[PDB]
């Protein structure tokens, strides 16, 4: 069960329509999504990063996402784990690119609109004005259809309809100002809750080195999800750099981790999850790493309860 | 409307300094990073730097040290340039340009150009 | 240090005809994971402030007219006007966001 993303991809749908047919209200087997995310975390590992995620990858975990989708609907559940780590998959799954994608499928009417990983993802940050901008250029959508395709993609990205989206980790019981989040990473023993404000009850304070859009953002470790009696008083402490680093890692560093990538003018725009070894070599051996930018910055979100800014390379 | 609009220009001596300003109405000042755009006489134009909201970061063409300093008053609603050690060549216009958001990083709304020149 | 280039200079117009304009960058200006290409073509009217016409290299700014279809992405870029009129005769400078700005170098549209 757990080893379920190993089989073969048509034995994987197969072995997922069975369980939804045989287990259809939920609570008397909630094992499922043991199943329903190593399909997902052994999809991610085999694809190509920040791409859209193409048409045979997108029917495999639309069947695998509804076990996920029968259990937020509850209110006590016993796999807080695997739950969370369904969330972290799909927002590192949730790409600048992969909504370039979604926003198409919404227009023309295609089956790209039915499911995409951005509508279990832990991305607050998205509003109607940078959905505005994140259409794909190639394909012309009139401006009549790109309205309602943030409309409708706004709506199934609902904060509050269904209790689809949040209010099951045990780190959300810590934040007071939900409408400031901009995403939360929750880690293995650590769930950073990345906001705007510093009204995050944690045990740490980490205020970037720069702005956001509008006021600065401010990544607050929850370690080993627990709250605290009161928000952290006194100075933020700073992100330190990195300055020099090698890109040839021929051991597992990095695995684990996570390498959140925003934007000063644009607002944050990639998300990614290092899980394994094959997504650690297309991370620092691609064109990922990109310094001649202006605006862009990377920061390495460690599990040991500390914020890292990769700033050079070799 | 919008209406960016400079002032503080004229005939300087060559070697000293000025402080341009800048003048906004119809939009919040705030939360915007506004840059500054000057242009020669009858020449292609040039950037010389921009302010993030709470005058955090500044960026700089590549130049001298001091020779411009950009800061922001978000109180006044105004925003100031102020070139430093005036070369014979620095006459042109100076443009107060507002840089939005999710925009690519460009310019939408510039202001009206204030007349600098440097000469005996 | 990314250098703009504009070809050709003194481009010469009849009214109706399609012309385009070249803006050649000198290193890549593409967003590697968004795909966003950093580019924005501006028009200067002898006698006024620049506008914004195109935005992202296609993205047309709202306002300005639909005979301003301009695209091309990685380091080569063009705009073209669909058909020009006496409401045109302007500089237009392409400017790039991806290091420190630098305006390109400008070609006028004269009506013969």
């Amino acid at each position: 069960m757990e080893e379920l993303g190993h089989l073969t991809t048509e034995k994987q749908e197969y072995a997922l329509r069975l369980a939804t047919v045989g287990y259809p209200k939920a609570g008397v087997y909630s094992g499922l999504i043991g199943g329903a995310t190593s399909v997902l975390l052994s999809a991610y590992n085999r694809h190509p990063l920040f791409q859209p995620l193409h048409t045979v990858m997108r029917e495999t975990l639309f069947i695998g996402s509804h076990v996920v989708l029968r259990e937020l609907r509850l209110n006590v559940t016993t796999q807080g784990p695997n739950l969370a780590l369904y969330q972290l998959l799909s927002t590192a799954l949730c790409s600048a690119l992969e909504i370039g994608e979604v926003l198409r499928g919404l227009a023309l009417g295609t089956e790209s609109g039915l499911f995409s990983p951005c509508y279990l993802s832990l991305r607050f940050d998205l509003t109607r004005d940078k959905l505005l901008s994140m259409a794909p250029q190639e394909a012309t959508l009139d401006q009549a259809a790109v309205s309602n395709a943030v409309d409708g993609f706004l709506g199934r990205l609902s904060l509050e309809r269904e209790d689809r989206d949040a209010w099951h980790l045990p780190a959300y019981k810590c934040v007071d100002r939900l409408d400031k989040v901009l995403m939360i990473i929750p880690l293995i023993n650590v769930t950073f809750i990345i906001s705007s404000d510093r009204e995050v009850r944690g045990s740490a304070l980490y205020e970037a080195s720069t702005t956001y859009l509008s006021s600065s953002l401010f990544l607050s470790p929850v370690i080993m999800n627990k709250c605290s009696q009161g928000a952290v008083a006194g100075e933020p402490r700073q992100i330190p750099k990195i300055q020099n680093f090698t890109r040839t890692q021929k051991s597992c560093i990095f695995c684990g981790f996570a390498l959140l990538s925003y934007d000063e003018k644009e607002g944050l725009e990639t998300t990614t999850y290092i899980t394994s070894q094959e997504v650690q070599n297309s991370i620092l051996s691609s064109n990922y790493f990109d310094f001649d930018n202006l605006h862009v910055h990377y920061l390495l979100l460690t599990t040991n309860g500390t914020v890292m800014e990769i700033a050079g390379l070799y | 409307e919008v209406k960016l609009l400079e002032s503080g220009g004229g005939l300087v001596q060559p070697g000293g300094s000025l402080k341009l300003s800048c003048a906004a109405s119809g939009f919040d000042f705030s939360r915007y990073w506004m840059t500054w755009v000057r242009q020669a006489p009858g020449q292609g134009l040039e950037w010389i730097g921009e302010i993030n909201p709470d005058s955090s970061t500044i960026n700089y063409t590549p130049s001298l040290k001091d020779k411009f300093i950009i800061s922001r008053d978000n109180a006044k609603n105004t925003l100031y340039l102020q070139v430093s050690k005036l070369r014979s060549e620095d006459t042109a216009l100076y443009y107060c340009a507002r840089s939005p958001y999710y925009y690519g990083s460009s310019y939408d709304v510039w202001g009206a150009g204030t007349a600098v020149t440097v000469s005996s | 240090d990314i250098v703009m280039s504009q070809s050709p200079s003194s481009l010469a117009v009849s009214a109706g005809e399609k012309v385009t304009m070249n803006c050649k960058s000198s290193q890549s200006l593409l967003n590697s994971r968004t795909r966003k290409n950093y580019l924005a073509w501006y028009q200067q009217k002898p006698g006024q402030s620049p506008k914004l016409l195109i935005y992202w290299a296609s993205t047309r700014e709202s306002g300005v007219p639909d005979r301003f279809t301009g695209s091309g992405s990685g380091t080569d870029f063009t705009l073209t006007i669909s058909s020009v009129q006496a409401e045109d005769l302007a500089f237009y400078y392409c400017k790039q966001s991806y290091n420190l700005p630098t305006f390109g170098g400008g070609t006028k549209l004269e009506i013969k």
